[PDB]
RNA sequence: GGUCAAGAUGGUAAGGGCCCACGGUGGAUGCCUCGGCACCCGAGCCGAUGAAGGACGUGGCUACCUGCGAUAAGCCAGGGGGAGCCGGUAGCGGGCGUGGAUCCCUGGAUGUCCGAAUGGGGGAACCCGGCCGGCGGGAACGCCGGUCACCGCGCUUUUGCGCGGGGGGAACCUGGGGAACUGAAACAUCUCAGUACCCAGAGGAGAGGAAAGAGAAAUCGACUCCCUGAGUAGCGGCGAGCGAAAGGGGACCAGCCUAAACCGUCCGGCUUGUCCGGGCGGGGUCGUGGGGCCCUCGGACACCGAAUCCCCAGCCUAGCCGAAGCUGUUGGGAAGCAGCGCCAGAGAGGGUGAAAGCCCCGUAGGCGAAAGGUGGGGGGAUAGGUGAGGGUACCCGAGUACCCCGUGGUUCGUGGAGCCAUGGGGGAAUCUGGGCGGACCACCGCCUAAGGCUAAGUACUCCGGGUGACCGAUAGCGCACCAGUACCGUGAGGGAAAGGUGAAAAGAACCCCGGGAGGGGAGUGAAAUAGAGCCUGAAACCGUGGGCUUACAAGCAGUCACGGCCCCGCAAGGGGUUGUGGCGUGCCUAUUGAAGCAUGAGCCGGCGACUCACGGUCGUGGGCGAGCUUAAGCCGUUGAGGCGGAGGCGUAGGGAAACCGAGUCCGAACAGGGCGCAAAGUCCGCGGCCGUGGACCCGAAACCGGGCGAGCUAGCCCUGGCC
RNA sequence: CAGGCGGUAGGGGAGCGUUCCCGAUGCCGAUGAAGGCCGACCCGCGAGGCGGCUGGAGGUAAGGGAAGUGCGAAUGCCGGCAUGAGUAACGAUAAAGAGGGUGAGAAUCCCUCUCGCCGUAAGCCCAAGGGUUCCUACGCAAUGGUCGUCAGCGUAGGGUU
RNA sequence: CGGUGAAAUUGAACUGGCCGUGAAGAUGCGGCCUACCCGUGGCAGGACGAAAAGACCCCGUGGAGCUUUACUGCAGCCUG
């Protein structure tokens, strides 16, 4: 939780929570880790405006706070994140490797 | 985690304010705050001057010497010596240079109990010294500059 | 049952008094911080390439806090970097980006107008002008532009071309000039003090810095700062007081130079021969020679104070990794209780809905890294310039040394008063020279003056980092965040307050009285007596209800007693409430003396005053009797203590001293006083305690320094008007 | 058994909380840190436990060490909150009364009609100095010394060449 | 009556007269005489009324402003 981070759009687990049921992290800041797991919001029973239906009450409430979420999940769930061994000419690949592994290859899924 | 100061040591009198119930500390106004009053001594100072004088140490700073360091044949022979040769040089341990008013200056013959001299060359031998030095059995000497 | 005479008691509050319940205004406040403050290390120069420091601008849509300035939420290039950003605004309305977008750094570009300002003026932040370029309606106008003080400074006297400075800066710093208080319980010498303050100026640190020194031993050897040197040596209405210096311990250790006629060279000289003037030099004194003549000479180790250059350039800010748990479980929560499985050259800490080594943290673990901006090291090279022997008539570091008085320094206040230092008048010596040790004279000794340069060790704190038997929002910087701004003053100048809703915004659709606020519901949620000034949220004061109590009463208060109520009560009885009675001058300060009519006192709350550093000094708790250790060098998450033996206290003292010495000065006196008598202290601490320091705390007339104002007021000057 | 025990100045002794330092964090704790609110067990007291309510997280000592500390009280310091008081006061004795209007409400706004006081000023005018505001449109919880649907008040927009 | 809504001083006070008394001019202590609960519009006597820690003073080896041929110097003038 700093100028540096955890997972990004990613897809991860909820340990100390109410859901645990991991899923799509719609957006995650740089400093306040502020990340939305699309896993628990509300309605803000909207303005009474025609902003929302003239008869409103916003629906998708999803600002995800706490940072006990168990980011990253290869064939393994709760795991920290490795770093590199480069291996290839100019190779950062700070992919995530521990027990199972996941790096969010630019392919099949984030 | 236990050895509290034995007997009394710890704060003995940092007595705060003036009295459990009451308080005020001293006399009457004559000794208020900015009241560090007639200090050390009023009429006592009158005394202080009270008298001509016969001891005058004039406009200067460079006196000579004739090294008056009180040394004792008694400490010597009772139990810290070598009955013939010790010399100013060997007197460090000697408590007749290991104090303060002339450490390195001159060791005199506090000739006392029994004989009363010095059997080691040097400087400072009471006359009584010269004599019981000669009796005790000693080779005293005295060269200059 | 009715009539009358008599007596005794009862309830009936407009309000008020003690008690209990339940509110409100007020913020104590417990804790809690992106905020101080304290110490230590790191760091230490800004500016005309017109800076520090501000005026007016720009952000599609912005008063403001921000960053840029007219190419203005920024353009350029390189260093860094993982995938999100269009600063604090989240909202509107639109976006850029894994063909390194946000952003961290280093060097880039215009870089508005003011501000040293300088092209000129000017109430700065705004109006003027002269030169070449440009565009426009051409000339006139008017913009971008490049343009044009002043200073002194050296160069081609003609470039007046080509430089310099100036302008800053919290504290440290050098010199310039330089004060009353208070003390001396008055106070004129004296004192604070060469302190405060005005100034000028070099810095990043200057200061001082190789000896006409010390000091007297046939000794030392730059300068600076620390400990010690004695607070003695001493300076003095010898009074308050003030107070050294060599040495020793320590730290830090380069030394280097120029006119100094003589050389010759030379150009100018005057005027010519043989004087002076100024350039090159050898000479260019380190602890003494230098030059010129004669002879012995001589044919590779030394670097600067940046001489200087190349580097591992230390960093600057971006870097990187990086140790091990889940199941359960009481919970709105768990990181918690419980189960088993886990890490560790890294159990420093914070952060993840209540207290984790194994969850968040690029931390302690260790390692990391760059082509810019800075150098000591280690080494090189660059190396100016140093680096021989005697002989001989001498000429060759300052224009004043020196001596009279008039003065400064210095531990020196006038004195027998020295040395350096200068304001007056005098007024010279080249190493047989000349000041210096002792006023001065005779000695020995000392050093080599009247020029020049700089490093290194103590100071200082703007700025950065870190640590705190250093602070919690009235203490801390006043200042924890749109406080040096609000606001008072003419200016100078003074100089607040206000920190927290909650775990996360889910912070309130919607219905209902109402103009609105605001008020009842629904949803929030774990709570909303957590609801927007909204945590914890007490005292004071005002309020709604309930209990007792009250209209023949004289009393701070009260309060001892008891009786009537009502209360928990098993009783014992315990509560609150009081009518009857007994006895009762309120507290603080300063008083012979107080109820005070003497005083302080409006009520609540938070602040609110005998300390610290040394000297000492007496105690007494503790180590050895000789006992103890500063300044430092060194090891030091914890940083671990160790060593450092210049000393000061003891260890006989007696004296004005010479000295003598446990003895002793008087003295010619065997008479007294200081003893001898150890009857060891010496050190660390804790503490009663003075002396200096503001030393229980706030309190005055005022004296002194530097500035601030004639839109204050009186005057005087200039210039219109009105009677 | 003494034997005594009013007693400021003042001197001696002995305890008390109080926020920190070790706290050799022991931990205690969301079945509450803490402060708070109330109470007929502890203390010779300064204080203590303990019980009950609040209250959201701390807090801390067994033994000892370190101190900005314990306060009516100083016409105190800073902030509240009271008091005469719902009396004194509204800024000029240059007076006003009506009708209709607009409004959630109009003594206190708008028109219009009666009426008094200025007029040599309560005239206009330039200038100074103020620097918003002026206007037009909405609004009034603050502000006018109550009003107030009025404004020189608040919000926005336009306004002097 | 209605809109409004302050200001010093003050322990708190529930505060009669007396004759007395007391630090010597008292509601508040003694003995006693009257008098119930409350408030408004007034009247000024006390509560030494408020006001300002007396400018009357004294006192403080206090301050400050003239002064004078008190004390010492500074200035400027005169002058070997």
């Amino acid at each position: 939780m700093r100028v540096k981070m955890h997972v990004k759009k990613g897809d991860t687990v909820l340990v100390a929570s109410g859901k645990y049921k991991g899923r799509v992290g719609k957006v995650k800041e740089v400093l306040p880790k502020k990340y939305a797991v699309i896993v628990e919001g509300v309605n803000i029973v909207k303005k009474a405006v025609r902003v929302s239906p003239k008869y409103p009450q916003g629906g998708f409430i999803e600002k995800e706070a706490p940072l006990h979420a168990s980011k990253v999940r290869p064939i393994c769930p709760a795991c920290g994140k490795p770093t590199r061994v480069r291996k290839k000419f100019l190779e950062n690949g700070k992919k995530i490797r521990v027990c199972a592994k996941c790096g969010g290859a630019l392919d099949t899924e984030e | 985690l236990r050895p509290n100061p034995g007997a009394n040591k710890r704060r003995k009198r940092v007595g705060r304010g003036p009295g459990s119930g009451h308080g005020k500390t001293a006399t009457r106004g004559h000794k208020g705050q900015k009241s560090r009053s007639g200090g050390l001594k009023d009429p006592r100072r009158f005394e202080g001057g009270r008298s001509t004088t016969l001891m005058r140490l004039p406009k200067r700073g460079m006196q000579g010497q004739v090294p008056g360091e009180i040394k004792r044949p008694r400490y010597q022979g009772v139990n810290l010596k070598d009955l013939a040769r010790f010399e100013g040089e060997v007197t460090p341990e000697l408590l007749v240079r290991a104090g303060l008013l002339k450490k390195g200056y001159r060791l005199k013959i506090l000739g006392e109990g029994e004989a009363k001299p010095l059997k080691v060359v040097a400087h400072a031998f009471s006359k009584s010294a010269l004599e019981k030095l000669k009796a005790a059995g000693g080779e005293p000497v005295l060269l200059e500059a």
